[PDB]
């Protein structure tokens, strides 16, 4: 919960503070963050889906570190980041939605997904962020 | 066998000569003895780009004003022609600035008296002084700026140790001087900070009784060092450089292991051993092996140096030493070939033969080892206890004080796993050996008596070696990262032997004056290491946001690994450069040489535009433009911005090398402004001006594809110009077509660079921060190790 809370939120940042133009000091943090994110991400393989008319659906993530050695963004840096944003939001759509369909008797505060559970993990850890929400 | 062996050398020279460590692995110890912390450094006088200069002006008619005044003028003009090279000299001029960056201030060194004060006033530089006596002298002063350079006063509050002083600076110097003065590295010093300094597990340790007998005064500062955790990870996939840092951890740490001392007499155990193995194999025994292999061992463990065993088969006893080697020294410290190689020889030449069963056919790559077999496969209590021991006996991973440790089992640092083994040993001595020789078998099993009837000697070992270990280890500061080596240390199953034959009954542990050596080298390496990363990566961005694209990151890893000390970088292969250049790429900048940069980054252009050897471009405009009348000049062709001209940059023009454009606009007489660093020439001629002189030298681009050659033509008419008599008594408006893109000086204002600059009054920096710390030992006979228990007990 708190490490899909992280990708979802370092998401957000990335969509908000990568524009073409901003001064790279704008984001190095985050740059920083979303290397950590797709070194953390990268080899492993997802599966979400599969309850009621919800698609099944694999993910596999093999994406390269953004840059860091640019004084302002420019159209290269932000197209190279887009692409990767966009798989990781659907990924996180998919895995949000496929937990919030699920549910159970006992230990209902317990992650129920397989994505979710796999996040629950110790290696995923790195990607925290911060809980601001 | 000599064309073998010029064959294995030839094999072992292709491999090493991608291993940067240095010829003979002695004189690492020199090298890394001669890491030294970076000195602190005082500031000797302020950091200063600018200085004030008396400039004459001209009246808006041209003439003389009888009356100079005071601008701002780069102290050293050298800024060259073109931007790239521009930007390279502010590259080096932020080298400059880190080399020579504070680490401390006291201003009253540099503070000097006022002449003019009427209440014996001071100033912070003499730089400063010479200032305020020449604006007080000068006629154009202001009274209220003349009283105040002859009231203004410093104040020195010793009660508080502060002391502002007054100062003139232009505002860039002023902020670098005020960014050293208020980011110093010194920090006060106490006897806490030394006792934490000490490393914890000593300072736990009752065996080392640490005082602190010297006082602090509140004025004692220092520079703590950078211990940050390597930020390359050279443990992973960095093959070459990983085995040069062991090797010299490994060299450093066999300088600082003590020396056994009054082992058993080599004669007598030599005859004792020949007796009973009846020899119808005691080559190399002797206290020189002995000590030899416990510097091995413990040197090795620290370093994590693979450490590969050297033996012959048929020297049962070498195997017999081997058994507690395996039991002792954790199975992933030895190279796997060598591992297998050692327990199957051990295996098929004594366990097995004793038990009847049949010698193993063991297949190399098998996941599990030979004694990972044999434990599963033998029935007997004792050996297949002692078996599974050495089976999951391995380092484990802790992190103490944020440090990677690789700590031993308690059993073996306790010694209590000699007891499994002699009991394992005992059950081998009175097995039955079917079929085996009987004048062989009784010499292996008297063999393994020989090690066996050692036990109180071989606890005594273990548990000594433990605690050695254990005591080097608190003084390591980077993490303990365990990794398979290209080259391996050999280790000599005789040594073994020697040393598990005649270790002795004292008991022998590192001087508090060895263990504080070998922390401060550690500390100076570790503190270089990352001082060199900081330096690296700050270049390798200022280079890369200055966007010096021909400029070759490989020159800086390499000093990066030249002023590590321990690498020959001429050896280091070269995927593993580029991997270290990436690596470095993504590192984020030490925050002082960030900020150092922001300020050179965004004075840059100022500092550029105040150099007199150069103008920010030329344009064209091929029409008749009025000369402006500027006060440093009567007249000129001076441009205050390119608005309204297409710019062509002369820098990717060069780069590019294609001039259809340029050329184009030069011969159909289209606008253009050529933007770019250019050397102009400086032109006080009235009838070179009405001769159209500053529009005849753009055509060598176009005979030479070439912009380099460029030199405008700035006129300059005065009335010190020799021809001004044209300008003066006919009735025309001077006029050139061509313009040169050029600032003004900043004109010099007292109010605006009179500042106050604040430090402290006097501190003592300290360096050793062991040197307060006065360490002795308890008598070696009575020190007790982790168990509270005497460390040689058989006394």
């Amino acid at each position: 919960m708190d490490v899909l809370y992280s990708l979802s939120k370092t998401l957000k940042d990335a969509r908000d503070k990568i524009v073409e133009g901003t001064l790279y000091s704008n984001v190095s943090d985050l740059i920083q963050q979303f290397n950590q994110m797709i070194i953390t991400m990268n080899g492993n393989e997802f599966q979400t889906g599969g309850i009621g008319n919800l698609p099944i659906r694999n993910w596999n993530f093999n994406f390269g570190l953004l840059g860091t050695t640019l004084l302002n963004l420019d159209a290269n840096y932000v197209e190279t980041a887009r692409n990767t944003i966009d798989y990781f939001v659907d990924f996180v759509d998919n895995v949000c939605m496929d937990e919030m369909v699920r549910e159970s008797q006992r230990n209902g505060i317990a992650p129920q997904s397989d994505s979710l559970r796999k996040l629950s993990a110790i290696k995923f850890k790195r990607i925290n962020f911060d809980n601001s929400s | 066998k000599t064309k073998e062996e010029h064959q294995k050398e030839v094999q072992y020279e292709i491999l090493q000569k991608t291993i940067p460590t240095f010829e003979p692995k002695e004189s690492i110890l020199k090298k890394l003895e001669d890491i030294k912390p970076e000195q602190a450094k005082a500031q000797t006088k302020l950091f200063r780009i600018f200085e004030p200069r008396q400039k004459p002006i001209y009246i808006a008619n041209g003439e003389k004003e009888r009356r100079n005044r005071i601008y701002w003028k780069l102290k050293k003009d050298t800024l060259p022609d073109g931007d790239y090279d521009v930007r390279e000299y502010f590259l080096n001029l932020y080298d400059q600035v880190l080399t020579e960056m504070p680490d401390y201030l006291l201003l009253k060194d540099m503070a000097v008296e006022n002449k003019n004060s009427r209440d014996a006033g001071k100033v912070v530089d003499s730089e400063t002084a010479s200032i305020c006596d020449a604006i007080f002298q000068d006629e154009e002063t202001e009274g209220a700026v003349a009283r105040f350079i002859a009231e203004m006063r410093q104040r020195v509050q010793a009660d508080r140790n502060v002391v502002n002083y007054p100062s003139i600076l232009h505002p860039i110097d002023y902020a670098f001087n005020e960014y050293f003065l208020q980011h110093q590295l010194v920090e006060p010093l106490n006897n806490d900070i030394i006792f934490n300094y000490i490393p914890e597990r000593i300072r736990n340790d009752v065996n080392y009784i640490l005082n602190m007998d010297r006082n602090l005064p509140s004025t004692a500062r220092y520079i703590r060092p950078n211990l940050l955790q390597d930020r390359l990870n050279l443990h992973d996939n960095f093959e070459s450089l990983w085995d040069t840092i062991t090797t010299s951890n490994y060299i450093l740490a066999r300088s600082v292991v003590p020396d056994l001392k009054e082992l058993v007499s080599t004669e007598a155990q030599i005859q004792k051993m020949s007796q009973d193995l009846q020899l119808e194999f005691l080559t190399g025994i002797n206290s020189q092996a002995a000590n030899d292999c416990f510097k091995t061992l413990i040197a090795a463990m620290l370093s994590q140096r693979t450490m590969s065993l050297d033996f012959v088969t048929t020297n049962y006893m070498s195997l017999i030493s081997g058994m507690w080697l395996l039991t002792v020294v954790p199975n992933d410290m030895f190279i796997r070939e060598s591992l297998v190689a050692c327990q199957l020889a051990i295996v098929n030449t004594i366990i097995y033969v004793a038990f009847g069963m049949q010698r193993m056919h063991y297949r190399n790559g098998d996941p599990q080892t030979p004694f990972q077999i044999a434990e599963q496969q033998i029935q007997n209590f004792q050996v297949a206890n002692w078996l599974h021991f050495v089976n999951n006996n391995y380092f484990r991973q802790v992190v103490i004080d944020g440090v990677l440790n690789q700590v031993l089992n308690d059993n073996i640092r306790n010694g209590h796993v000699i007891n499994q083994l002699m009991e394992a040993l005992m059950q081998l001595s009175r097995q039955q050996f079917p079929t085996m020789p009987v004048d062989y078998k009784r010499s292996i099993q008297r063999g393994i008596l020989l090690l066996s009837n050692r036990l109180g000697q071989l606890v005594d070992l273990t548990r000594l070696l433990a605690y050695s270990y254990e005591t080097l280890m608190a003084c390591v500061t980077m993490n303990m990262q365990h990794v398979q080596t290209l080259t391996t240390e050999k280790l000599q199953l005789t040594s073994v032997t020697s040393l598990c034959m005649l270790i002795g009954n004292a008991t022998v542990i590192p001087s508090p004056q060895t263990l504080f050596h070998y922390y401060n080298v550690n500390v100076n390496f570790h503190s270089n290491y990352n001082e060199r990363i900081n330096d690296a990566v700050a270049i390798i961005t200022a280079a890369n946001r200055l966007n010096l694209y021909q400029k070759k990151m490989k020159a800086i890893v390499e000093d990066f690994l030249k002023r590590l000390h321990i690498f020959d970088v001429a050896v280091a292969p070269d995927d593993q450069m580029y991997r270290l250049r990436d690596r470095l790429r993504l590192l984020p900048v030490e925050v002082r040489r960030l900020d150092i940069f922001n300020l050179i980054l965004m004075a840059m252009d100022q500092i550029e535009r105040a150099s007199d050897k150069i103008a920010q471009g030329v344009i064209i405009a091929y029409r008749d433009m009025q000369l402006e009348r500027d006060e440093m000049y009567g007249y000129v062709n001076i441009a205050r911005n390119l608005d309204g001209f297409q710019q062509i940059n002369l820098e990717e023009l060069m780069r590019t090398g294609s001039y259809a454009q340029i050329t184009n606009m030069l011969l159909n007489n289209q606008p253009v402004a050529l933007v770019g660093a250019l050397p102009f020439v400086t032109d006080s001629s009235v009838i070179s001006l009405i001769a159209i002189l500053d529009a005849t030298v753009f055509a060598q681009i176009v005979k030479l594809r070439k912009v380099d050659t460029l030199k405008p033509i700035l006129y300059k008419i005065n009335s010190d110009s020799n021809d001004f008599y044209l300008v003066a008594n006919y009735d025309w408006v001077p006029i050139s077509t061509t313009k040169v893109y050029k600032q003004v000086p900043v004109q010099f204002d007292f109010r605006n660079s009179m500042h106050m600059l604040t430090s402290n009054l006097t501190f003592t920096v300290y360096s050793d921060l062991l040197a307060f710390v006065s360490a002795d030992t308890v008598e070696p006979i009575n020190a007790v190790a982790f168990d509270n228990m005497r460390i040689m007990n058989e006394l």
